[PDB]
């Protein structure tokens, strides 16, 4: 298992299009409860906690604050029992 | 199951047909060796028709009257194709013009008797579907509803008789359909030439490459002694492979060993693996060559299946196989021939755990040790049922040693119980 | 490294009794059976058998309506949808004749969201998909 | 994205035998019935029924009079209003014949608020609203 707590800026002039665009990015991130790694569809990143802190610098820290997991598998195979066979005596 | 290639010309040609436990002529093996299939009382039999290729099926043709210039409108076949004289006599009923009766011939005594009206529907469907038209098939030429001419004993001919040439090919054509199927046992039908017993035994070894191990059933000739029956046994080796000795008699017919064959076929797959025909008492009455102490063990063992007039009836002396002349490795109980045949049902049963087992399971120790577990649990399970008396399946460590990752080897031994 | 899944509890859909019902927080249901555990006079293993088959389950949720407590002892069907979406494989299970073991009529504390909770019992079940 | 709704439970309204009662905290009640389970002679599956229902109730609030002391085991009715504002559909059900338990006369830590627990059983209920 593979935690990041990751933590995401915006920045403009304009501070009521700073409330606006992280109202919907986070709406977006809750009603689609994860994120494709990659464009293969393979991997996804299931949301954990989206949360934002307004009163947080626009710069330095940042407003939004979220939690991703993803769960990994250990790359390991091994040879497979394709045909058996066998005799009968008495 | 036993597939039995009847020498007869009832029967269909070239295809495969099951019978309950419901031919007639003595000439025709569908009576004449059917009845010895029949009376080993297996659930059920399968026939197969041996035929000549100049062989095919006779044809009448029948013409209207009701106008001036006669066509056709009915034309009639034998059932399966035969040059049999099945005569036809249609006259004009005797009440009404408008009905023609039909009656049908075996050779000459009446089978079928009945007349429907002038419409050719209804006549064709009552020549087909009534219970005594077993020995016809009736095809419509065209729609109408004209009247007959009157004819007797019209014979359908055109084809020829179904044991008009028992030739090598025309054998192997049951070999070939039967390819196809899968049975407890196949016999042979009389036949006591060597080359063809030679060709089953390839393609019963064929199949037991391909694991179809058929319980095959063979005899010697009329003209087989005791030496000769010997020697005919020796040249086979075969698990599967059986060579009844003696000829035998059960109504009228001195029926070669390899036309007792078929009986002893029957009786042995109608037993199973629970019963055993070492001492089992059979239909026939009377059996020759006779056989001493010393001539019962010169055949058995030369690999002979041994009948004798032992008793007041005939006694089958041991379930023997061609394998009898064994070899070092294997012990003699490997030569019984319901012990072969319980080998093959244990082999089907771990193919079927074979394909429970596919590559899904890695080839590791843990999937060995679950297999071998497996089967372990089956012969328990048999073991508890008591064919088993004891039991060892373990690695095939000889040819696991140079096995590939994907190939696995094993191997089963199990003791089972006698019958004296 | 190649890809796993956990099954996210919230991809849970439950259809009762045909209606799509969509504040159920968590549902549990278990299919019981008596162990019939039988000692042989000869063999100290002892040996458990299928004996015969009980049915259990439970929901619990935020009270919107009178649903259940209006549906009474009534017979129903139950439908549980288990999404998954990293992998399209979702899983689909019907419980047959679903009986209320207690209609919660009221269940509710002041300083508190009102929240329903059910439990009861179910004949057999079904395995629609997997 | 539309609106949804929490029945808050402090919108909770108990008119205990037909006074309004204005301490009480929490309020529990459910229909209980005898499920009783039968094994078939031939079916797997076991079967079970109504039988018979039984009430169940119980509130808990700050005490301020003797009125369920002095009330005894007289039987009484219980409404409970659940009031929904931001929809207006509320919920009212009536318990009838509740009878106490157990009469709470005294319970009081020295350090803490009195408050006064019930538990008892009713007859039948009714769905006065939904």
């Amino acid at each position: 298992e593979i935690t990041k707590t990751m933590k995401c800026h915006v920045v403009s002039k304009n501070k009521d299009e700073i409330v606006k665009l992280l109202e919907t990015l986070e709406t977006s991130l809750i009603i689609d409860k994860r994120v494709r790694l990659r464009e293969d569809k393979n991997m996804y990143l299931t949301l954990v906690s989206v949360v934002e802190d307004r009163e947080s610098d626009m710069f330095t820290t940042g407003q939004l604050t979220a939690v991703f997991k993803m769960i990994g598998k250990i790359k390991r195979e091994g040879p497979t029992m394709d045909k058996i066979y066998g005799n009968g005596n008495l | 199951r036993l597939a039995m290639p009847i020498r007869a010309n009832w029967g269909d040609v070239g295809k495969v047909v099951t019978i309950k436990n419901d031919g007639d002529d003595m000439n025709y093996s569908a009576f004449k060796l059917g009845k010895l299939a029949l009376l080993g009382n297996v659930k059920e039999l399968l026939l197969y028709r041996l035929v000549d290729g100049n062989q095919k099926k006779g044809t009448l043709t029948l013409k209207d009257t009701t106008e001036n210039s006669a066509k056709d409108v009915i034309k009639l076949e034998t059932k399966y194709p035969t040059a049999r004289n099945f005569n036809v006599t249609i006259k004009s009923n005797l009440v009404d013009s408008d009905k023609k009766d039909f009656i049908f011939f075996e050779n000459t005594k009446q089978l079928f008797s009945s007349s429907i009206k002038g419409t050719i529907d209804e006549i064709v469907l009552e020549i087909n579907s009534n219970l005594d038209n077993e020995y016809v098939i009736a095809t419509k030429v065209a729609d109408s509803d004209t009247i007959l001419a009157n004819v007797v004993n019209q014979a359908l001919e055109g084809g020829n008789d179904g044991c008009t040439s028992i030739t090598n090919e025309s054998y192997l054509k049951a070999l070939e359909e039967f390819e196809r199927y899968s049975f407890d046992s196949f016999v042979l039908d009389g036949v006591a030439d060597e080359a063809l017993q030679e060709t089953t035994k390839a393609w019963v070894a064929k199949n037991k490459e391909l694991g179809k191990d058929i319980l095959l059933f063979l005899g010697g000739k009329t003209e087989d002694n005791i030496k000769q029956i010997n020697d005919k046994s020796k040249s086979f080796n075969d698990e599967n492979i059986v060579n009844v000795g003696s000829s035998a008699y059960y109504e009228n017919i001195k029926y070669t060993p390899s036309e007792v064959a078929v009986y002893i076929a029957a009786l042995s797959v109608s037993k199973g693996i629970t019963g055993s025909i070492c001492n089992a008492k059979t239909i026939f009455e009377e059996v020759e060559p006779r056989l001493s102490q010393s001539e019962v063990k010169e055949c058995l063992k030369s690999g002979t299946l041994v009948l004798d007039f032992d008793d007041g009836d005939v006694i089958i002396v041991d379930d023997v196989n061609t394998f009898k002349k064994y070899v070092d490795d294997k012990n003699e109980a490997m030569g019984y021939i319901s012990n072969i045949m319980f080998i093959n049902t244990i082999n089907k049963d771990t193919s079927l755990k074979r394909k429970e087992f596919v590559g899904k399971i890695f080839n590791d120790a843990t999937g060995q040790t679950t297999v071998i577990c497996a089967l372990k649990k089956y012969f328990e399970e048999l073991m508890s049922q008591g064919i088993i008396s004891e039991f060892n399946v373990d690695i095939d460590t000889e040819l696991q040693a140079t096995a590939k990752a994907d190939e696995f080897y094993w191997k089963w031994d199990a003791v089972k119980v006698d019958v004296m | 490294i190649e890809e796993a899944s956990f099954l996210n509890g919230s991809d849970v859909v439950i259809l009762i009794d045909g209606v799509e019902e969509l504040y159920m927080e968590e549902i549990k249901a278990d299919f019981e059976q008596d162990e019939q555990s039988i000692k042989l006079l000869g063999c100290q293993n002892e040996i458990s058998r299928v004996g015969t088959t009980k049915g259990s389950f439970s929901l619990n949720g935020y009270k919107t309506d009178s649903k259940f407590a209006k549906l009474g002892f009534r017979s129903f069907e139950i439908i549980y949808n288990l999404s998954n979406s990293e992998t399209l494989g979702y899983e689909s299970i019907r419980l047959k004749n679903c009986r209320l073991k207690k209609l919660p009529l009221i269940n509710s504390k002041a300083g508190e969201i009102v929240k329903i909770e059910v439990e009861g019992s179910f004949r057999g079940y079904d395995l629609l998909n997997e």
